[PDB]
């Protein structure tokens, strides 16, 4: 599974 | 912006055999911006229905494609692969030659 | 061999058509096993390798969610880096992220991965340690501060240590049939005169998964790296690769020519030579 990823 | 215009390779799936079906591959990599036309060409004219793999890109970021589609070699037939970039003046043609 | 699980995403803004396009692709080595695209009629995970089918209702709803949820947050990304480097509201941007991990051939970790590039330009990177980050730039630096007071690297050393780690090996074990194997190269030397003088030796290899190789020609012994043309290792759309190697020999001297492949799925590296 994805990782939800964070804003840059 | 800098950007970097693609490589071009022209092949088939298998082994060419005049008149045995195959698949006709036009690989387009290490470009960027990822907006990229390509046709793929049967006596100069563009072949319909050519698919092509997912966007993605390689460990220095430029962008791959893959444009493929059936095809049977023949003595009589020329393919090629037409590819336009914003890096390039003018679409660039390769043709398909079974020895590359 | 050893193995990695590896996703490649990409946004690329295109101002006055519509929000920036978000695209995921996930690998396990050289197979690509799903693909998301914001892009497509009704955006779903998809299953793009006959293994990942078995995978049941909650994945794809999970992945789907997830990857939802990234094509709205890299789209704050491309708005924010456009802020960044004090760009016009006119260009396109670019925005990629990959990250991942590999694990060693008893399936412990080896690495993690997590790093972003801007318009094809590094731009800010997980370290090795899982706990530090590498900004490119003093806009890097920005994203850098935020994530540090965030402790977003220790979200990602659990995600890549854990959920990651424990997927690859889920999806090695289903697709143990073609994922743990590895199909050596169809190898042979082809001669092209180019003149009276000289003539092109090309040693190919064909049908090769994975696309790692080493494809070289010696002369007497001896590489020839300089002289040698290598083609980029290409797909050919039935999950192997090619790849082949050319050098131009004078007439008279191909069996001072020999080409060398290395590759995981043959019992021994070949020699080979043109064999007229
Ligand atoms: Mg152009
Ligand atoms: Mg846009
Ligand atoms: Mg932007
Ligand atoms: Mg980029």
């Amino acid at each position: 599974t994805e990782v939800e990823t964070y804003v840059l | 912006m800098i950007q970097r215009t693609p490589k071009i390779q022209v092949y088939s799936r298998h082994p060419a055999e005049n008149g045995k079906s195959n698949f006709l591959n036009c690989y387009v990599s290490g470009f960027h911006p990822s907006d990229i036309e390509v046709d793929l060409l049967k006596n100069g004219e563009r072949i319909e229905k050519v698919e092509h793999s997912d966007l993605s890109f390689s460990k220095d970021w430029s962008f791959y494609l893959l444009y493929y589609t059936e095809f049977t070699p023949t003595e009589k037939d020329e393919y090629a692969c037409r590819v336009n970039h914003v890096t390039l003046s003018q679409p660039k043609i390769v043709k398909w030659d079974r020895d590359m | 061999g050893s193995h990695s699980m590896r996703y490649f995403h990409t946004s690329v803004s295109r101002p006055g058509r519509g929000e920036p396009r978000f695209i995921s692709v996930g690998y396990v080595d050289g197979t690509q096993f799903v693909r998301f695209d914001s892009d497509a009629a009704s955006p779903r995970t998809e299953p793009r390798a006959p293994w990942i089918e078995q995978e049941g209702p909650e994945y794809w709803d999970r992945n789907t969610q997830i990857s939802k949820t990234n094509t709205q947050t890299y789209r704050e990304s491309l708005r924010n880096l456009r802020g960044y480097y004090n760009q016009s509201e006119a260009g396109s941007h670019t925005l990629q992220r990959m990250y991942g991990c590999d694990v060693g051939p008893d399936g412990r970790l080896l690495r993690g991965h997590d790093q972003s590039a801007y318009d094809g330009k590094d731009y800010i990177a997980l370290n090795e340690d899982l706990s530090s980050w590498t900004a490119a730039d003093t806009a890097a630096q920005i994203t850098q501060r935020k994530w540090e007071a965030a402790r977003v690297a220790e979200q990602l050393r659990a995600y890549l240590e854990g959920t990651c780690v424990e997927w690859l090996r889920r999806h090695l074990e289903n697709g143990k049939e073609t994922l743990q194997r590895a199909d050596p190269p169809k190898t042979h030397v082809t001669h092209h005169p180019i003149s009276d003088h000289e003539a092109t030796l090309r040693c190919w290899a064909l049908g090769f998964y994975p696309a790692e190789i080493t494809l070289t020609w010696q002369r007497d012994g001896e590489d020839q790296t300089q002289d040698t043309e290598l083609v980029e290792t290409r797909p050919a759309g039935d999950r192997t690769f090619q790849k082949w190697a050319a050098v131009v020999v004078p007439s008279g001297e191909e069996q001072r020519y020999t080409c060398h492949v290395q590759h995981e799925g043959l019992p021994k590296p070949l020699t080979l030579r043109w064999e007229p």
